[PDB]
RNA sequence: AAACUGCGAAUGGCUCAUUAAAUCAGUUAUGGUUCCUUUGGUCGCUCGUACUUGGAUAACUGUGGUAAUUCUAGAGCUAAUA
RNA sequence: CACGCCGCGGCGACGACCCAUUCGAACGUCUGCCCUAUCAACUUUCGAUGGUAGUCGCCGUGCCUACCAUGGUGACCACGGGUGACGGGGAAUCAGGGUUCGAUUCCGGAGAGGGAGCCUGAGAAACGGCUACCACAUCCAAGGAAGGCAGCAGGCGCGCAAAU
């Protein structure tokens, strides 16, 4: 309902502005982090998928939410400094799943051949 | 052991650094460089924790792969590069130039130079030896190795070079009256003029300085450097200008 | 809690010279109760199995410490997985399947061996051990945690993985099954391979011929292509060397490793184990007392986990579970497809004769017109009197228990004493005559319906292919079940194998089956032990060998030293 | 069993050879020795071969240098043959043969010398032409014979390569030790590189010269 | 993709069995020694085919042994910061 | 990689004899360790203390070899034995004093079943390296092959006593 924005850096290196978030929002519950980058978007006159929140906590009593939250200069400087599942949070990436125990089976499986057979054995 | 260490853990870094507990078991180990282990700062510690420019520590390797940092005026791509004690810090990307000085509670600070002023530094020469058909070498206490000095530099002086040669403009020779600073043990980052130097035959010797106050501590020789002529600084200083106040007047100044 | 036992070895326990310092120190031998019973003047002590507590005093005081403690199994209700019924068998623990290996299983029969395919195939839910209050998904995923299944299982609910199994009841088929063999394989393929998975298991020539047609050696081979071909990763191969010879027995051993990407999960059950050091790659073990409780071991690997079940001797848990280690002339049936013609061949009386042959070459067609049934030609023996006859597939249709079906309906008058002490007593049919022969499983179906066949009087007895349906430890009880049977009755017989081991130990006389394979056959005049399996080997090119102190036989590699060589000879296997 | 090779043609095959009369010139001589191969068939008139190795009766290989008839155990190494090592310095025991012929091997690898006059029915009918010709500057201008002012790119060879289903396509090797421009642009930034170390070398030499001379002005007046 | 090459595999982890002037701790020394790596110095200082030289061996192709291994043997190719 | 200027070139990654200092490592100095005399005399010319000349080592030295000298430690407790003895930063009690505990997350040492001996490497007496012997164990076609949880989980066993 009410967003305030502590203290703000902006980041010439990363391409981007750095904040903390305040939400206020003393009848409802936690609000969510859609409604807090179009809010954030229409305060600071850009696009709001551009943007990228993190982190938030409801305090004990009801009372502010406190994250943090950056925004970023363009698309493509998001997705070259973003991690990857904070883009995964978006829908603009996904991940293969395996994920780690076939993998490592695969890795100690193929140390038993050599040549051309360590594509043809899985 | 039987080789050489690779890490280094959180609770074993130097104070200085001023870490947290609960990040995570380790501390970056710095790099084998011009700077001691205990002395130095790196990139990923001063980029991450000091001026906050990234906040992650993947991000510090993703700041620094862009060429943009510069360590004296060369760009480096070693996030755990070790940094100290007017290294000068220099990011181009946003035009500022950082020195690194130690405040006088004995942490290296955030303090910024003007851009005029990121064309020198101090070097303390360690070393004056000969060689290789009488060419004479002069090694500084960041282990640049410099040929052909000025004849009268002598060990514990302080030379002032440029930056983008690596040449030497002019020296220091070390006295009483000159100011100085302190690179040191328990008294370090108190900025005095210099009194006396009681000279022992075998052993470490013991230099006498009083300060701007007047009040006055002594320190070993090998932690001594010598900032300026008489008492004239040649660098930006901190804030609080290296008078050690006491808890009382520092509560009292908070106050 | 598991019962613990005292256990001393042969060797190290030279009772002259240590003082007897185990039974003078044993608490139970200190009220005088004899666990213990030394001399000085003997070979080796003997500690008593039911007399020993099991505490552990007796092995610190030994001076060539020679007295181990070992585990005796018993009911631990300890991490049980699955039970059944009030009063009834209790499935303690779940394999652990693995990707892209073949896993095994042998043990005993009666076990739960096919329960825990039923399991881990999303094909029960598990009930915990408790079947009045049954709990439900969400909280059996609560109880494998801190393990691998509770993801594996995950994978099971969303059908993330999907489980076909070959059912172990392969005679049953073609009752859902209808029409021929091309229709009913070949709608439900789901990949259009068609090329590997019959001429891996010799198929295309039974491919007209109806589902109902086969006998059963070609309707296990037929369950086997079923499977196989279908898109799925989780695959349970119950009991596949049932009801086959040795050459397709390794033709099916092949293809189950044809079924491996290293993304599918392959479990067996085997009761051969002469195929399974070239079938499996790593191989669980089920003991315990039989049908009250069954418990899955840890999976030791091929060469090593069959040869501590040959011991019966457990080394990752201290647990031992076993201590022990008259003229007839020939004649031509065409049924529907193919002759066999059978060359004339002399008979006796008091002599064995086992059948030896392929899948699809008759040996279910002979057993048939020496009861005088199906002879289109002129002449073929009758026999003077009433025949007993077993069937292949037992497809039962009774009423009640088996002590009207057994005990008054064949010899009201009883032929005891003696009939039981001689053959019922050591085939354990006394213990399930209480339950009803409808509700049975495999292996004790094919354990009552020899007992009427035996128990017939007649003059010969067919009698065919005990070896379904059981496992190897009471597969050498059948054969002194037989031999002593009919050699004091005076009579003889007509056996019919697919086992090598138990062939090999009967055998009076042999009658082979030549010709091709199941498209034109000719049964052979009598021969002998020694040149009937080696003629008969020699159409297999498959040579066994023993291993020299189980008695194990063995198949040798291809070409091999060994195997040259004994080819070389034409001894296919020495002394017959 | 026999393996006989032929390395003119680059053929192979492997034949049963069974009575061991046949195989009496192959006993009680060492390996890399030529035999008459006149004697194990018909049609071996003028073919002499080469005991180029061979396998045990249990498998394990026959070495060159192992001079008995039975097995011994070696200690192998980097660069030894019937080895090949996991890690740099790993040496490891192992059971070879010696290079003694006797009837008790597996296979007698054999290597055909000098070709004889018949044609040995897989071996001398048919050649596969050598894939992945030469690479280098001086392999192609010492196979194709050329001269100090011939152009070694023109005479590379190419590989015609047809697939079902592909477009068809010449494909060539990356050539190496060839002179182009770049190569002689990096010789003259090191000769320039050389020219700039020594331009600093003597200026600096003058330079601390004259200021040592201005210092033992200041110095003598005292 | 593979294999050659270079580097890392000597750090991390785990436990406390040996060890009572030994370990270890503060201290002091290497003027009695080595130091991969980083960072600066040095690298036309030498008065005596070069517009770039040679031989192979792997990946690959082809023949196999051994019941059995991250076993490897014979034949044919071709590179280098080997 | 950037591309040229009328021969000559800019920016780099890689390279090495050497010197410096950077992580260290190694060997040394002064001082500090729990109980026992039912351990008061120990150490030996084949090394116990020292001298000279070497070998060897990365260097200093009985480190080792040759020749010569008869030394060295000791109730200010040597030497021998015990230890449920890794050492330290520390912990629980606590008026001041003490007493007891410290295997344990940081540092330093030692070892990967017992002992040895080595390859590579700057760095090892490496054991997620090799070579044997001892001890115990797996598969075998009885010709041979491979071993090391005091890594994370796990099972055996011992237990009063310790997790997926
Ligand atoms: N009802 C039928 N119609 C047509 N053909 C049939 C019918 N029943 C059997 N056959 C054919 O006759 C042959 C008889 O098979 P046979 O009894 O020899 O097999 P079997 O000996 O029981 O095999 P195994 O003993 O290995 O189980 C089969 O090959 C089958 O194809
Ligand atoms: N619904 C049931 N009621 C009673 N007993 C059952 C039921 N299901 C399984 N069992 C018991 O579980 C055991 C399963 O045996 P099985 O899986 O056939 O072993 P194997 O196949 O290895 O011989 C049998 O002994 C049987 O008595
Ligand atoms: S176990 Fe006891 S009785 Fe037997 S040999 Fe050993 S000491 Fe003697
Ligand atoms: S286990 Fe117990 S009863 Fe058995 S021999 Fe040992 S002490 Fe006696
Ligand atoms: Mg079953
Ligand atoms: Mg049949």
């Amino acid at each position: 309902v009410t967003i305030r924005t502590r203290k703000f850096m902006t980041n010439r290196l990363l391409q981007r502005k750095q904040m903390v978030i305040d939400v206020l929002h003393p009848g409802k519950a936690t609000v969510p982090k859609t409604e807090i980058r179009e809010k954030l978007a229409k305060m600071y006159k850009t696009t709001p998928d551009v943007i990228f929140v993190f982190g938030f906590r409801t305090h004990f009593g009801g009372g502010k939410t406190t994250g943090f939250g950056m925004i970023y200069d363009s698309l493509d400087y998001a997705k070259k400094n973003e991690p990857k599942h904070r883009l995964a949070r978006h829908g603009l990436y996904e991940k293969k799943k395996t994920s780690r125990k076939q993998r490592k089976e695969r890795k100690n499986r193929m140390k038993k051949v050599r040549g051309t057979a360590k594509a043809n054995v899985g | 052991a039987r080789g050489p260490k690779k890490h280094l853990k959180r609770v074993a870094a130097p104070k200085h650094w001023m870490l947290d507990k609960l990040t995570g078991v380790f501390a970056p180990r710095p790099s084998t460089g011009p700077h001691k282990l205990r002395e130095c700062l790196p990139l990923i510690i001063f980029l991450r924790n000091r001026l906050k420019y990234a906040l992650t520590g993947d991000e510090v390797k993703k700041i620094c792969m862009q060429r943009f940092i510069k360590i004296d005026g060369k760009v480096r791509t070693d996030i755990t590069y070790p940094a100290g004690f007017m290294d000068v810090i220099s990011i181009d990307k946003t035009g500022e130039n950082f020195r690194l000085i130690y405040d006088t509670k004995g942490r290296f600070a955030v303090h910024r130079i003007t851009p005029e002023e990121a064309k020198y530094k101090l070097c303390k020469v360690r070393k004056i030896f000969v060689g290789t058909k009488g060419i004479p070498h002069l090694v500084t206490h960041d282990a640049r190795t410099i040929r052909y000095p000025d004849p009268l530099i002598k060990v514990n002086d302080t030379i002032q070079i440029d930056l983008e040669t690596g040449k030497i403009t002019d020296f220091i020779k070390f006295d009483t009256g000159n100011l100085c600073m302190v690179t040191g043990g328990a008294n370090l980052g108190r900025i005095g003029v210099i009194t006396n130097r009681e000279r022992h035959p075998g052993s470490f010797d013991v230099v006498h300085v009083k300060d701007a106050n007047g009040n006055s501590f002594a320190t070993r020789l090998s932690n001594i450097f010598v900032i300026g002529k008489g008492n004239k600084p040649w660098i930006s200083l901190p804030r609080g200008k290296g008078i050690r106040l006491t808890i009382a007047e520092e509560r009292d100044k908070r106050l | 809690k598991l019962t613990r036992i005292a256990i001393v070895n042969h060797d190290k326990c030279k009772p002259k010279k240590c003082r007897q310092e185990c039974k003078k120190s044993c608490p139970v031998v200190r009220m005088g109760k004899l666990c213990i019973e030394v001399t000085p003047q003997s070979k080796i002590a003997w500690i008593s199995e039911t007399l020993c507590i099991g505490c552990g005093i007796c092995i610190k005081k030994c001076p060539f410490g020679a007295l181990s403690i070992v585990n005796l199994p018993s009911n631990l209700e300890k991490e049980t997985t699955h039970r059944y019924c009030a009063n009834a068998f209790k499935l303690h623990r779940l394999p652990i399947p693995r990707p892209g290996e073949v896993l095994g299983l042998v043990g005993t029969n009666g076990i739960g061996k096919s329960t825990a395919l039923k399991i881990l195939a999303g094909k029960q839910k598990p009930n915990l051990g408790k079947y009045d209050d049954p709990p439900d998904w969400q909280e059996i995923l609560t109880y494998f945690r801190g393990s691998e299944l509770q993801n594996y299982f995950t994978k099971i609910l969303e059908d993330d993985l999907k489980a076909i199994i070959k059912p172990q009841y392969v005679d049953q088929i073609p009752k859902a099954a209808k029409g021929t063999v091309g229709s009913i394989l070949d709608r439900k393929d789901e990949t259009k391979t068609q090329a590997i998975v019959c001429q891996q298991l010799d198929l295309t020539h039974l491919k007209e011929r109806n589902v109902e047609d086969l006998s059963g050696g070609e309707l296990q081979r037929f369950a086997c292509a079923v499977v196989c071909i279908q898109k799925a990763d989780i695959f349970m191969f119950d009991e596949p060397s049932s009801y086959l010879d040795v050459k397709q027995r390794l033709k099916a051993a092949i293809t189950i490793r044809s079924l491996i990407n290293p993304d599918r999960y392959i479990i067996v059950v085997e009761h051969d184990l002469s195929v399974l050091d070239y079938l499996s790659d790593f191989i669980c073990c089920l003991y315990g007392v039989p049908s009250a409780y069954g418990v899955v071991t840890m999976p030791f690997s091929v060469r090593e986990g069959i040869n501590i079940f040959l011991d019966g001797y457990v080394p990752t848990e201290n647990l031992r579970f076993r201590d022990a280690s008259y003229k007839y002339p020939g004649m031509k049936k065409k049924m529907g497809e193919f002759e066999l013609a059978i060359v004339a061949g002399e008979f006796t009386d008091s002599e064995i004769m086992v059948m030896l042959g392929e899948n699809g070459t008759g040996k279910t067609t002979f057993i048939r017109m020496l009861a005088g049934r199906l002879k289109p030609d002129e002449g073929g023996e009758v026999p003077v009197l009433n025949v007993s006859y077993k069937p292949q597939k037992i497809s039962p249709k009774s009423t009640g228990s088996v002590r009207q079906l057994l005990h008054e309906k064949i010899r009201d008058a009883y032929t005891h004493p003696q009939f039981v002490t001689d053959v019922m007593k050591p085939l354990q049919i006394e213990n399930i005559i209480d339950q009803e022969v409808q509700t049975l499983s495999g292996g004790e179906l094919q354990r009552v319906a020899l007992a009427l066949c035996l128990g017939k009087p007649a003059d010969v007895y067919l009698i065919d292919e005990p070896s379904a349906y059981l496992d190897s430890e009471q597969r050498l009880m059948a054969a002194r079940v037989v031999k002593r049977f009919i050699l004091h009755a005076k009579k003889t017989a007509f056996v019919v194998e697919h086992d090598f081991i138990m062939a090999t130990y009967l055998a009076d006389r042999v009658i082979v089956f030549d010709g091709v394979p199941s498209k034109n056959t000719v049964a052979n005049s009598p021969q002998t032990l020694l040149a009937g399996m080696n003629k008969f080997l020699s159409q297999l090119e498959i040579t066994f060998r023993r291993d020299p102190n189980n008695y194990r036989p063995r198949i040798n590699k291809l070409n091999s030293i060994k195997d040259v060589e004994q080819k070389k000879s034409g001894n296919y296997f020495f002394l017959d | 069993k026999l393996n006989i090779s032929f390395p003119a043609t680059g053929c192979q095959k492997l034949i049963e050879v069974d009575d061991e009369r046949k195989l009496r010139t192959f006993y009680e001589k060492r390996m890399a020795t030529e035999v008459a191969a006149d004697a194990l068939g018909e049609e071996w008139k003028g073919y002499v071969v080469r005991i180029s190795g061979g396998n045990d009766k249990q498998g394990f290989p026959m070495k060159q240098g192992v001079l008995t008839h039975g097995r011994v155990r070696l200690l192998l190494s980097k660069g030894h043959s019937c080895y090949r090592p996991r890690r740099t310095g790993e040496r490891k025991r192992k059971s070879v043969r010696g290079c003694i012929v006797d009837a008790n091997l597996s296979v007698l690898n054999l290597v055909i010398v000098k070709k004889g006059e018949k044609d040995i029915p897989g071996l001398t009918d048919t050649t596969v032409p050598r894939r992945l010709g030469p690479k280098r500057a001086s392999r192609i201008r010492k196979l194709f014979n050329l001269s100090k002012e011939d152009d070694v790119r023109q005479y590379v060879v190419r590989k015609p390569l047809n697939k079902e289903g592909k477009k068809p396509r010449t494909k060539a090797p990356k050539i190496q030790r060839l002179v182009t421009p770049r190569v002689l642009q990096h010789k003259r930034r090191r000769i320039a590189l050389k020219k700039q170390r020594t331009k600093k070398n003597k200026e600096e030499a003058a330079e601390y010269a004259k200021l040592l001379a201005k210092r033992m002005k200041e110095a003598k007046e005292k």
